[PDB]
């Protein structure tokens, strides 16, 4: 009783936004390491170094 | 009041006087209303910094 249910749940509310923020953060960084999807021949690339 | 016959007999333990308590049974309820009140703050707050 020492704190309102209120005032819990809005606590363990920001803590899944955060859990939430966390695995999209982790997400979008794996992605900056572009990798090939099947093993095979490739040929040029179409991008080009320091490319947006 | 003055609750007793200049004369009589009285026993011990009864009233003879009465002085006006107005006040004081005022100062009393006010001092219990306080007690009341940090009573339960206090007896809270000993549950706090258990935790």
């Amino acid at each position: 009783q020492a704190v309102s249910k209120q005032q819990y749940a809005d606590a363990n509310a920001a803590y899944l936004q955060s859990k939430a923020a966390v695995e999209q953060a982790r997400i979008n960084l794996r992605y900056t390491k572009v990798l090939s999807p099947i093993s095979g021949r490739i040929g040029r690339s179409a991008v080009t170094e320091g490319a947006l | 009041k003055r609750l007793f016959k200049e004369g009589s007999d009285v026993k011990a333990g009864q009233q003879l006087y009465q002085i006006d308590p107005a006040t004081y049974e005022a100062d009393y309820q006010s001092a219990q209303a306080n007690l009341a009140s940090t009573q339960e703050q206090a007896q809270r707050y000993k549950l706090l910094v258990a935790d």
